[PDB]
């Protein structure tokens, strides 16, 4: 099994990944 | 078995993030270790959600990529998908109640059951799982 | 079978809201019917998430007032607890499919697929879910 990466382009501003409560936030 | 949060699949399928090199690495090394890497449907869908959300990335992954990316991970020899046990519900309960969870507690305690249900390690970015004493937790690049 | 979204619970149980009379009565005939009421553990556990949470409510619901108002509804004689069945991850993925869901759609997908599984009807306020041919939705009010 390898990791095929994909992406570009970053995130959007005042979102960080590392909190689930942040994320669910951010997303509604 | 280790069981792994939304967060270490975003980190190891976004090459743009600073920290898909250390992710990418871990996860293709768990795939294809010998112990059992859990995955619970709703970290499969949570990670499908946050890919490809606009309110999360400029340019998101699209759903097409997202799910390839998901039925690649299935496909590992390590991988195995794992749906809530009749054991999930109560093992859901006894977490809410260990930590008062209140707002988005509930949804950690909720993910958190699975690792519970199988007596498995909880991999996640998030801290905040050092709040369930009962819960097996590590950081995944520990 | 009739299941229900979270805004239904959430609707029946804050009574500071304006849909509650009419939720609480839905709610209330739905759980005494003789149609079963499907409620997901997702679902349940989005209601004590939302209910609970500091940023929805400026005074949350208790945690203790949140899991016993679900064990009441639990006790009700038509409320069912729903677990995913063995077809419910491809009925999310079916779902999913039909609508190329992206972001919140993929949590709106994996919530029907609950409904679509059971061949149950999905109540829930929200009218996006008639995105989703496949699924048999109504308005909870209708």
């Amino acid at each position: 099994y390898r990791v095929q990466p994909s992406g570009k382009g970053g995130l959007r501003p005042g979102v960080d990944l590392s909190s689930n409560a942040a994320l669910a936030e951010a997303m509604n | 078995m280790l069981c792994v949060d939304v967060n270490v699949l975003v980190y190891a399928h976004r090459a743009d993030l600073r920290e898909h090199a250390d992710y990418r690495g871990l996860l293709e090394r768990l795939a294809n270790d010998d112990e059992p890497l859990g995955l619970p449907d709703s970290v499969l869908a949570g990670f499908i959600r946050v890919v490809t959300n606009r309110r999360v990335f400029t340019e998101p992954t699209s759903p097409q990529d997202a799910w390839q990316a998901v039925d690649a991970l299935l496909a590992a020899p390590a991988a195995m998908r794992l749906r809530p046990g009749e054991r999930h519900w109560m093992a859901f309960r006894q977490l809410a109640s260990d930590v008062d969870a209140n707002g988005n507690d509930i949804a950690d305690a909720h993910l958190a059951a699975y690792a519970l249900e199988n007596n498995a390690t909880w991999l996640s970015a998030d801290r905040g799982f050092a709040r369930f004493r009962r819960l097996r937790w590590r950081h995944p690049l520990d």
